[PDB]
RNA sequence: GUCUCCGUAGUGUAGCGGUUAUCACGUUCGCCUAACACGCGAAAGGUCCUCGGUUCGAAACCGGGCGGAAACACCA
RNA sequence: GCCCGGAUAGCUCAGCUGUAGAGCAUCAGACUUUUAAUCUGAGGGUCCAGGGUUCAAGUCCCUGUUCGGGCGCCA
RNA sequence: UAUCCGGUAAAGCGAAUGAUUAGAGGUCUUGGGGCCGAAACGAUCUCAACCUAUUCUCAAACUUUAAAUGGGUAAGAAGCC
RNA sequence: GAAACCUCCCGUGGAGCAGAAGGGCAAAAGCUCGCUUGAUCUUGAUUUUCAGUACGAAUACAGACCGUGAAAGCGGGGCCU
RNA sequence: GUCUACGGCCAUACCACCCUGAACGCGCCCGAUCUCGUCUGAUCUCGGAAGCUAAGCAGGGUCGGGCCUGGUUAGUACUUGGAUGGGAGACCGCCUGGGAAUACCGGGUGCUGUAGGCUU
């Protein structure tokens, strides 16, 4: 049976990437985390102090707690049949913005522009998202040259 | 002695190769994976044959060994001393346990017998090259040595020139542009990202 | 020869060092410490006094910074210093003074804090700062920083700290590195820092090269004797820049304009020509070799 | 007709390594004080020899940087008591030279049973307006190249500056 | 195979991480003897089994190599 | 854990708060043809470690480290 | 449909770590053995390790690369303004 | 003298960081100095094993009192497992 | 056109050598009285402004290495799901969808925020 140390098996995890060892670049910390956002959790070899636990890297959760340099970030954990939300203090070097969310807002920006476009004019446009659908009638135009046939090819033993 | 190759033919596990780990590996048999007049120039020997595997599967060191030596003396009584050269091309690494019986079953890892090879279905095995006079010599050469291997093996003589990575229809043309170099037995291929320095070297 | 060094391996496997790391610049180090916030505080700054000097001039600005690019709220150089008073010895401890005082007046006349937080008129020495007012706006309170300079005592930096602190900005510091604190003793003479505030330590070597040697004296105090600036001269100098610095901080450029628009550098060479010069490199190889 | 390519010297390097420790060692000091003017500096050793009979951080040399007029004087002196006389391989690559005096007193100071005859070594460490670039600590960096000073640029410099002769082999 | 221990001048052995590696015998060279022995004075001689490690430092401490030796191998 | 005991020159042991004893071992003189044996001198003690009491401690005091003899034994 | 995570198959080893064949080129280093040399980086070979481009074949406890399948969020009234 | 000490040059780390390995680390997390006891006093929260009980281990805060530094800050034991 | 100060992203920015640098800068530079620190004013600290772009720095150059980004590699290798497919096994072919990485060959070789200069 295997051990239930903390790090175990986090060799490529917790692990700065080729030709991106040294110095945490600034930014990473200069930008700001309030309540309610959403935040990717991903671990980093470096920092070591408040480091999240192997589990969590790559999920994905909310912020519920802000200190001085770190954040309490609310995720979900499948323990076996179970699923436990549960909240884990992060420092701030150990996690992301998630841009799943940004698409969205995006989406419902637009919606309510054309939403208060579109209501003066009569018109209701399409604001829900709808599937790929299926792919139309149209033209193929063979321009004068006839389509090139394709024989398929003798084998021969290459090596 | 030793085991028989029924036993450690397929590629069953992973490899496990001389490392830190596996030690107290005995040698493998075969050690010289070249012979012939391996100081021979691209331009007098262009003709490999290349046997060539069709399994997935793994030949013993020993084996190797026989059929390299099976197909030499061939080539030499056939012929000549020196009219050829041939390039064994696979090397064992594959290290390969065994179980010894005087317990049971209990803690059964075994000790290192030997090396192997891991030929892959397409992959070559041994390889020869000579002059255009001789290919009905250096194909009965790899024949013989095929029935020093299980599984299967075909034997193939191939395009390239020599035992170089070039289409041998293109060799001759190429070496007076100057794209290729002779380099010993290979051939060194000059292109033209050089520093223009190189490039003076050359046509001069 | 030996084993080349620097091969493909090495460039292909190695990482370059930040680009202000690379010129020798940024301690990152320290700026982490130094410049970003806690989070609890949110977007809220966190200034600088940055404080550099240069071997003519000094340069003292004040920053926060922003993910893009920490920004200059307030500047003001050495060389701005002669419409005030100073005419020369600009990048020297007092003139730094100067510059920091400035750099605080300014920066509290864009608040509107200039008439609150006059601060230290009289020029002490003695350790100083600014208690914010009640029923009023609070004192501006930014960091030093001093960069990649040997912090000991008597660095230029805890000059402008000061100017700046007399000025009316809420600095932290202690004396321990101002001009006069004596290391092995522990105290601090306050009237020593005055003494270098005001150009005393320069004026009094003037002194010693007079009496010493004239040819010294007039090469290491060339500009100094030309604009007629004495060592009887300079306490006062100082003095009344301080005045006009304090009276009138504010900023007015100049209005740049008639540009002719030349191209000084020389542009990249475009495909095509690089693409030529080899064309010819190796005809011109050719009909060379082409004779003997 | 060049500007600020002016060959100087940046350093004149002395060291006397004794390794020994204990007396010959301060009595060795005494002769680099006596000549520099300056209090040398002990160098403790890297780690034990029992071939050399030195243990680890046991003080075995003494030695001394000398800069300015005192280190030109210095060498002066060094290059009278060998003649002038300096040979090729003693100038290195990166355009620097040294040479060993086999005793100190034909340099100009006077024996005493106690404080007997060390030998010392110079080594003479050639510069050029604008080499403190390497060892500043805010702006950094190289010394470019053609700057840099050849073994050939030495030799000829030291051949020009003190008459020397630099004789083959 | 398991577990154990031991590998040091020619021989048998001491050796407490800093030694000129100890003791005895053997060897060589003087004397003593007519000769030899005994005896006396001198001297020489260790790849510290091998390789790697730890250590400022290993003959020893730690690992693996080649040698060598005891105890176990029972209930059907 | 409780009592007690020894630690001193290479070794074994004396030592009553004011050159540390004895014997052997170690080295130089006699003796010996020479060696041993023996007689004479000579050298050699961090008195196990630290702190105290004391004008002054190898000793008196405590505290440790050992070392052994006996007792003793609830997480 | 957006958006993160990942270091497995594969691939790579003219990229790091390790493993490994061969010839070209190198008094790099120096050697141990030679042959022709008193001896000589002299001439000539050689085998040792090191180096310059090349080349043979590898990795469960290597890796620049790097899938498929797979795991997180998000897709509105507890939202927008 | 292959090894002593001195000097210059190259050096993405091939060293070092008590120990196994793996991660991580260069105006440092290595070395060297200077000062020091955050290895102190105390509420709860959370993670890790998990049953989602303990122990141990750790992560964020909060209040005391201190160290250090010009300061920003950092420190309530050992870079992390 | 371009610099300085503080920067973000962190090689399209690195390395090597070569040329070119107006004005402002930034430099080297010349000093050690004070401040401060060294075996040494070399570094560090301070006071300067006689020189000079040699160097740093900047811009460019190079059928340059590196990095960057395309193509090729290859619908190749692999792989989700499927069959009373094949094959003595080893393995392979098919259906259904997903699809890499070298060698090789091309192109690219810093963008940019705040504040303040010069070219008036
Ligand atoms: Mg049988
Ligand atoms: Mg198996
Ligand atoms: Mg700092
Ligand atoms: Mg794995
Ligand atoms: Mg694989
Ligand atoms: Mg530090
Ligand atoms: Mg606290
Ligand atoms: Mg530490
Ligand atoms: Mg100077
Ligand atoms: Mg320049
Ligand atoms: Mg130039
Ligand atoms: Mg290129
Ligand atoms: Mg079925």
């Amino acid at each position: 049976t295997n051990t239930k140390g903390k790090r175990r098996g986090t060799r490529y995890m917790f692990s700065r990437p080729f030709r991106k060892h040294g110095v945490v670049p600034l930014a990473t910390y200069m930008r700001i985390y309030k309540k309610g956002d959403i935040v990717d959790i991903k671990g980093m070899g470096t920092v070591q102090k408040g480091m999240p636990h192997k589990c969590y890297h790559g999920k994905t959760g909310r912020v519920y707690n802000v200190t001085q340099h770190a954040v309490g970030i609310v995720v979900n954990k499948q323990v076996k049949g179970k699923i436990l939300a549960k909240r884990i203090n992060v420092r701030i070097e150990h996690i992301k913005h998630s841009k799943s969310r940004d698409s969205f807002l995006k989406r419902v920006k637009e919606n309510d522009q054309k939403k208060k476009e579109a209501k003066e004019k009569g018109t209701w446009v399409q604001l829900k998202r709808q599937p790929a659908p299926p792919r139309e009638a149209h033209f193929v135009r063979t321009n004068g040259k006839e389509p090139e046939l394709l024989e398929p090819i003798p084998y021969e033993f290459m090596a | 002695g030793r085991r028989p190759a029924r036993c450690y033919r397929y590629c069953k596990n992973k490899p496990y190769p001389k490392s830190r780990f596996c030690r107290g590996v005995p040698d493998a048999k075969i050690r010289i994976f070249d012979l012939g007049r391996k100081k021979a120039k691209v331009d007098e020997f262009p003709l490999c044959g290349h046997m060539v595997s069709d399994e997935y599967e793994q030949l013993s060191s020993e084996a190797l060994e026989a059929a390299r030596i099976c197909a030499n003396k061939y080539m030499v009584k056939s012929c000549g001393k020196d009219g050829f050269h041939i390039r064994v091309r696979l090397h064992p690494f594959h290290v390969i346990r065994i179980n010894k019986m005087l317990t049971g079953m209990r803690g059964a890892f075994g000790k290192p017998q030997g090396t192997v090879a891991r030929v892959h279905i397409g992959q070559v095995i041994m390889s020869i090259r000579t002059k255009l006079q001789n290919k009905e010599h250096v194909v009965e050469a790899l024949r013989r040595a095929k029935f020093k291997f299980p599984g299967r093996q075909k034997i193939h003589i191939s395009k390239k020139w020599g035992f170089t990575k070039f289409n041998a229809d293109e060799f001759e043309d190429m070496v007076a542009e100057k794209r290729l170099i002779p380099d010993g037995c290979g051939v060194k291929y000059i292109p033209n990202r050089g520093p223009l320095d190189k490039w003076r070297a050359l046509h001069s | 020869f030996v084993k080349v060094v620097k091969n493909k391996a090495y460039f292909k496997r190695y990482q370059v060092k930040f680009r202000r790391r690379r010129e020798g610049k940024t301690d990152y180090y320290a700026r982490k410490r130094l410049v970003i916030q806690d989070k609890n505080k949110y977007n809220t700054p966190k200034y600088r006094m940055i404080v550099r000097v240069t071997n003519r001039d000094i340069i003292c600005q004040i920053a926060y910074a922003r993910i893009e690019g920490d920004m200059i709220v307030c500047a003001a150089y050495a060389h701005e210093l002669p419409k005030y008073g100073v005419k020369v010895g600009l990048t020297n401890y007092a003139a730094a003074y100067c510059t920091g005082l400035l750099l605080a007046r300014r920066l509290l006349n864009r608040f509107g804090m200039d008439k609150i937080y006059e601060g230290q008129v009289e020029v002490t020495g003695d350790e100083y700062n600014v208690e914010s007012i009640d029923g009023q706006p609070g004192a501006f309170t930014c960091y030093l920083d001093a960069g990649l300079a040997r912090t000991t005592t008597g660095n230029k930096v805890f000059g402008a700290l000061k100017g700046a602190v007399d000025g009316g900005l809420s600095i932290p510091h202690s004396t321990k590195r101002f001009p006069g604190y004596d290391s092995e003793s522990k105290e601090f003479n306050a009237e020593v820092h005055r003494k270098h505030i005001m150009g005393q330590n320069v004026a009094d070597y003037m002194r010693y090269l007079m009496e010493e040697d004239e040819d010294a004296y007039k090469k290491q105090f060339s500009q100094y004797i030309k604009n007629n600036v004495t060592p009887d001269m300079m306490e006062e100098m100082y003095k009344k820049a301080h005045a006009a610095i304090r009276e009138n901080p504010v900023y007015e450029k100049k209005p740049k304009r008639e540009v002719k628009k030349k191209r000084w550098n020389r542009p990249k060479m475009s495909l095509a020509q690089k693409k030529d010069r080899v064309a010819q490199k190796k005809a011109s190889f050719l009909r060379a070799q082409e004779r003997a | 007709e060049n500007p600020m390519r002016e060959l100087r010297i940046r350093k004149l390097c002395l060291n006397i390594c004794v390794g020994e420790s204990g007396d010959r060692l301060t009595r060795a000091a005494k002769v680099l004080e006596q000549l520099t003017g300056q209090t040398p500096v002990f160098s403790k050793a890297r780690y034990t020899v029992r071939s050399f009979g030195i243990r680890r951080n046991e003080k075995i040399a003494v030695h001394c940087t000398v800069r300015g007029a005192k280190a030109e004087e210095i060498l002066e002196k060094g290059l009278k008591v060998r003649e002038y006389e300096l040979r090729k391989n003693n100038f290195s690559d990166t355009g620097n030279f040294g040479f060993g005096i086999q005793e100190h007193i034909d340099l100009g100071i006077k024996y005493d049973p106690s404080i007997g005859i060390y030998g010392l070594d110079f080594y003479v460490v050639l510069g050029r307006p604008g080499f403190s670039i390497a060892d500043k600590k805010r702006r950094t960096g190289c010394i470019g190249a053609k700057h840099r000073i050849s073994k050939e640029e030495a030799m000829r410099w030291f051949q020009q500056k003190y008459d020397g002769i630099i004789l083959p082999g």
